[PDB]
């Protein structure tokens, strides 16, 4: 047997090996209270959708009226709803400042922790696409037609899969029952590959700003890492919050306070501005299949990263080249993301597509070069 | 009146007008309306001139107008 | 088990105080500012440049589409 | 064609995040809209039972709902009937559905309020501009027949003629009934039905910011002084040598 | 010296420093509701029901 | 922050507005002559004054 | 569901056009008769159960549908009873 109890016991064990006593880099900063953040995040967005799922009916006649009865007669159905719109809204500025922190620090190294990572993206998008046709309002219905009908460019499966994915010959009933169902199935299916992400994480262990082996001083998850944690939390929330309870509607599209109408298009389609950059590819390229090809390897591109890594050192931290170049990548995106909001016009057309891009440009030849380049500055 | 009901609206409307900026605004205006309606060939229309003025003078009316309304 | 397998090392000595003997944020003003700054400045030029060459194509971009929208009397001048 | 006028920024009392709704506003609002809007405009998500304790007297508000007819049934022949109105009752529909809608309007289709500043960008300053924003169309442009000009309306001509003119109704509190001031209170009065959380929502906002700012403080310290072991912590290489 | 008071009575025994904790919660609530409301309420003088209940509440008719 | 957060939640789960809204009945008595009796329908099924 | 079990198309198409099907709205927001489909489900006799009572001595004759397993014994129990009347016996009345 084992002195302590936290140590033998086949659970507490498990509690305690990855929260408790689990080794952890003396200086990694808060860049790396994301994680957490995003599993605290997920969990509270199945709290909240649970609640709003029980008050819910995923049928074309009362979808938008039973989101409406559940804001407006509801105990706290108001502020639950806000809650879960707003949640998934943190829940993507949290994953991608996690998945920024990533690149930089070459963390994507760890490559079945960082695979692993990107299937979790992948299914978050399309929990939160799913989830957004269900109040079944003007943008609901629309971004559900536009971009599941995308599909039939593909050659001859396509066609197929699309009326097959509709349940029928448009967006209708048929495609909004299946939806509910994938949106409550979906955010398990996270909880669980995110199980077997720290699975593979744990293997090695974290990595730190420095990007040299921390195995000389390593401490405690616990009280460190746990009190910097909640702190981070906390911090995070109070905007997240004061966003939410000050001004309910910043993030929303007010086309989706109309109930679906399959025979009024709106006149600007548009997702919620964490699709906004995916959007702007997107359309940068005139030809539906062409099209579509982008926007799949504008997120699949992840894949990739960890085999265009040609560095002799594993973080940006004493790269001053790559670094600028990763700062150029960032403001590439805000950029996508701007273009995204704005109609298909000129100037607008030609500032995507050079956006685009570019985006590709730096992530396939100019991160793997410059990296090489700078091996060769230290005399490598 | 000696007592009459009057929109404190159309009042302030009024007194805004006489801004510089939607005095420059109104007579280019008029200027557009003039040319436009005397003349019958032209696809050229006064929105555009309409619309600087009514943003001016209308930005000027929300500054007042509420604090003479209940 | 990850605690006495990581690593090989000799003749290092650390000292450290209990938290109850020291003071949580000292030195504000000698010590934490001045250093808040250093980092600000070592990385500025570094991330600020390209977020402004941004603003700008941003700005540009969003009044070169508006001017698009005024009208040009050179196309009513041949109206009488 | 691609030309719109956006509406200014009116100071609304209930603008500032901790600024409540003027009730006594949304009380004359309601009147606006009982009495003339809701003549082609329904608003399907608000009930008798909601004014209660916000704009309404228990009473008022059962009285308002006994003044309507509302349709019940079926009876013991399986027939519809009417019967007086309740609290448990929704506002009344004007028209059956749509098509007898536009066909009362020209074709055109007058929207549930519900929720309209919610649904239009520019909330109550978008609908206050277009009440009380009606004039001439400039040079060189011409309203169809049935459609009226208005610059705060995309395209400019609405199918909607100017609802409100001075005096073209009372309030019983005794408030000039002049244009502006109707339009500016049947918009109030719009801000709540989108939204009768208003002004909970802000009310928890606050408590929330004040143990938000408590909290995060206190956890701050406690992280620091915790960290201090480590912050603090000196160390020395001394080999053999 | 309330600090040393408060250590030897209320933080020393971890039984008291939870009873501490709810009866601080409970006190707390209590206070904490209360000033809210009052800075609210205050903020948006003669604009809630509440204040207007009066001109309807057995004064008409 | 707590017990109001939990609070909350539970709260969803009981009657909501509109339930609640049928939940009394008031009868007026100064309507109902002798013997003969009157039934109104209270949540769903007959209620004999 | 009578196509390809006990019927013709044609067959079908026809005995679905022998019912007047109540459409709408229209234009006008008005509901309007129409002639049948054979995607409309066979015709109703009364609008709700209230008129169905009204007219069978306050009884409901229910919906057939899913009768035979909505009864314990099925297609016996339908056919027993369907053939099964007679006269009560001694010290039975059955009301008006
Ligand atoms: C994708 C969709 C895009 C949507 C927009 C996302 C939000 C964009 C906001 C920009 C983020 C602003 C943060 C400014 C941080 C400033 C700062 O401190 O930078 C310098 C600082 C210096 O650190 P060291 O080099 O280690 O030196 C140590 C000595 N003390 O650098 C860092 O903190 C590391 C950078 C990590 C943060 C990255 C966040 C950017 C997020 C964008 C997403 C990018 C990934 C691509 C996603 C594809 C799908
Ligand atoms: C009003 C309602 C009244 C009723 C409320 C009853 C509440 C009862 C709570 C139990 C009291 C806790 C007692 C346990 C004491 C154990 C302990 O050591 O303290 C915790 C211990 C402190 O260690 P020491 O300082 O070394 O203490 C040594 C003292 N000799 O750990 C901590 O850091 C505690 C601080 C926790 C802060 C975490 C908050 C972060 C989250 C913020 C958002 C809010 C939450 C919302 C809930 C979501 C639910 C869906
Ligand atoms: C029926 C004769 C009406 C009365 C009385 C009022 N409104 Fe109306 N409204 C009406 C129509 C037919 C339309 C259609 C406009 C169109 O061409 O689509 C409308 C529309 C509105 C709208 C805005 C519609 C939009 O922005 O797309 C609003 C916000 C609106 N009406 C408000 C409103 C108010 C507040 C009124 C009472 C003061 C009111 N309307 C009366 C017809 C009629
Ligand atoms: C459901 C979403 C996700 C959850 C719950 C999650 C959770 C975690 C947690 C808790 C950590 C450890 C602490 C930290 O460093 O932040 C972690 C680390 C990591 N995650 Fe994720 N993650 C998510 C998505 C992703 C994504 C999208 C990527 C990248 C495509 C990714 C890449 C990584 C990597 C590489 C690490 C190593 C960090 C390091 O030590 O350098 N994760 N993640
Ligand atoms: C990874 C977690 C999840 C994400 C990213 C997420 C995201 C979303 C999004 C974007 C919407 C639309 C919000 C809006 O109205 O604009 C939504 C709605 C909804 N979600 Fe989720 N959701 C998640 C998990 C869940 C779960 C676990 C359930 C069910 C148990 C759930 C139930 C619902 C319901 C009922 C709605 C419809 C009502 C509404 O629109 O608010 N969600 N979700
Ligand atoms: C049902 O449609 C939901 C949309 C949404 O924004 O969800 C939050 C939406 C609304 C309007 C227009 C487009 C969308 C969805 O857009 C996307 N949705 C995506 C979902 C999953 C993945 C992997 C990629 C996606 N890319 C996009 C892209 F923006 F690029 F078009
Ligand atoms: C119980 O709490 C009350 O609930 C009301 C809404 O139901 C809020 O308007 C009050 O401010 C709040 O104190
Ligand atoms: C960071 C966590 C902040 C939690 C703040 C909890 C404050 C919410 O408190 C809420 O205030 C409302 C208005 O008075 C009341 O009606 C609710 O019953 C009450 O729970």
């Amino acid at each position: 047997m084992a002195p302590n109890i936290r140590k033998s016991h086949p659970l507490l064990k498990m509690i305690n090996n990855s929260l408790i006593d689990l080794p952890a880099p003396s200086n990694i900063s808060a860049w790396w209270n994301f994680g957490s953040l995003l599993a605290v995040c997920l969990m509270t967005q199945i709290l909240t959708g649970l609640l709003l799922a029980m008050h819910y009916t995923a049928d074309t006649s009362l979808a938008f009226s039973s989101v409406a009865h559940t804001c407006r007669n509801v105990q706290y159905g108001w502020l639950i709803r806000n809650l879960h719109a707003n949640g998934a809204s943190f829940f993507f500025i949290c994953i991608f400042l996690h998945i920024g922190r990533g690149l930089y620090y070459g963390s994507y190294l760890y490559k079945e922790t960082w695979n692993t990572g990107v299937i979790l993206l992948l299914t978050l998008m399309a929990t939160a696409f799913v989830g957004y046709v269900l109040p079944w309002g003007q943008m609901s219905f629309w971004g559900a037609t536009v971009i599941t009908n995308l599909f039939s460019a593909i050659p001859y499966i396509g066609h197929t899969l699309v009326e097959w994915a509709w349940g029928g010959f448009s967006v209708d009933n048929p495609t909004l029952t299946r939806f509910f169902a994938l949106h409550f199935l979906l955010p398990f299916a996270i909880a669980g590959i995110t199980i077997i992400h720290l699975t593979f994480l744990h293997e090695s262990g974290s990595n730190n700003p420095l990007g040299i082996s921390s195995d000389s001083d390593k401490i405690p998850f616990h009280p460190y890492y746990s009190f910097k944690d909640i702190l981070g939390l906390t911090l995070m929330l109070t905007p997240f919050l004061t966003l939410a309870l000050f001004s309910p509607n910043l993030l929303g599209d007010p086309e989706n306070f109309t109930p679906a109408n399959p025979l009024v298009t709106p006149p600007h389609i548009k997702p919620e501005w964490y699709f906004l950059f995916a959007y702007a590819i997107l359309r940068s390229i005139p030809n539906k299949l062409g099209g579509v090809l982008a926007l799949a390897a504008s997120v699949l591109i992840l894949f990739l990263i960890p085999f265009l890594h040609k560095s002799k050192q594993r973080t940006m931290t004493f790269r001053p080249l790559s670094q600028t170049l990763f700062w150029l990548l960032v403001a590439n995106l805000l950029i996508l993301t701007w273009i995204g909001s704005q109609p298909v016009e000129h100037p607008f057309i030609i500032i995507g597509q050079m956006a685009s891009l570019s985006y590709f440009t730096i992530l396939l030849i100019l991160f793997p070069t410059i990296g090489t380049l700078e091996n060769k500055m230290l005399n490598y | 009146e000696e007592e009459e009901l009057v929109d404190p609206l159309t009042t302030i409307r009024e007194h805004c007008e006489q801004t510089e900026k939607c005095v420059k605004a109104r007579e280019r205006l008029e200027l557009c309306d003039a040319r436009v309606s005397s003349r019958s060939h032209t696809e050229e229309q006064c929105t555009e001139e309409l619309f600087d003025f009514l943003h001016a003078r209308d930005h000027c009316v929300a500054h007042k107008l509420f604090n003479k309304l209940k | 088990i990850h605690f006495g397998n990581l690593a090989r090392v000799r003749h290092i000595i650390t000292y450290s105080l209990s938290p109850f003997e020291q003071r949580a944020i000292p030195n504000i003003f000698s010590d934490a500012l001045p250093n808040v700054w250093r980092r600000f400045s070592s990385q500025v030029f570094k991330v600020a440049p390209p977020f402004l060459g941004a603003y700008l194509l941003y700005s540009w971009g969003t009044q070169e589409f508006e001017r698009l929208k005024r009208k040009n009397p050179a196309d009513y001048e041949n109206d009488q | 064609g691609e030309l719109e006028l956006h509406p200014p920024a009116f100071p609304w009392s209930h603008g500032g995040p901790l600024s409540a709704l003027d009730h006594s506003s949304v009380r004359r609002g309601f009147q606006v809209y009982k009495q003339v809007c809701s003549a082609c405009h329904s608003m399907d998500y608000v009930a008798f039972r909601n004014l209660i304790g916000v704009t309404h007297t228990e009473a008022e508000a059962k009285a308002l709902a006994e003044e309507v007819e509302v349709q019940d049934g079926p009876d013991e022949n399986g027939e519809l009937f009417m019967r007086p109105g309740k609290i448990s009752d929704y506002f009344p529909k004007p028209y059956p559905n749509p098509e007898a809608a536009r066909a009362a309007n020209n074709g055109a289709l007058p929207p549930d309020l519900s929720y309209i500043v919610n649904a239009r960008h520019g909330g109550e300053d978008y609908v206050f501009s277009l009440l009380t924003g009606y004039c001439d169309p400039p040079a060189g442009v011409v309203v169809r027949e049935g459609l009226h000009y208005n610059p705060y309306f995309p395209g400019q001509a609405i199918g909607m003629a100017p609802p409100i003119y001075n005096e073209i109704l009372e309030y019983d509190d005794g408030t000039p009934a002049t244009m502006s001031q109707i339009a500016k209170d049947v918009c109030t009065f719009l801000r709540w039905a989108a939204e009768p959380e208003h002004d909970q929502r802000k009310r928890m906002g606050l408590k929330m910011l004040l143990i938000s700012a408590l909290l995060t403080s206190l956890l701050y310290y406690m992280k620091r002084h915790k960290w201090s072991v480590l912050k603090s912590r000196k160390m020395a290489y001394r080999p053999p040598k | 010296a309330l600090l040393r008071q408060a250590y030897s009575a209320l933080f020393r025994r971890t039984s008291t420093f939870a009873l501490t904790v709810v009866l601080g919660a409970v006190l707390f609530e209590r206070a904490f509701d209360q000033g809210a409301d009052a800075i609210f309420e205050h903020l948006n003088e003669g604009k809630l029901w509440k204040h207007i209940k009066h001109k309807y509440e057995a004064s008409e008719e | 922050a707590a017990k109001n957060v939990v609070t909350q939640f539970i709260s969803s789960l009981s009657a909501s507005a509109d339930v609640l809204a049928l939940s009394k009945i008031e009868i007026k008595l100064s309507d109902i002559p002798e013997g003969k009796n009157v039934a109104f329908k209270w949540r769903g099924k007959p209620l004999f004054v």
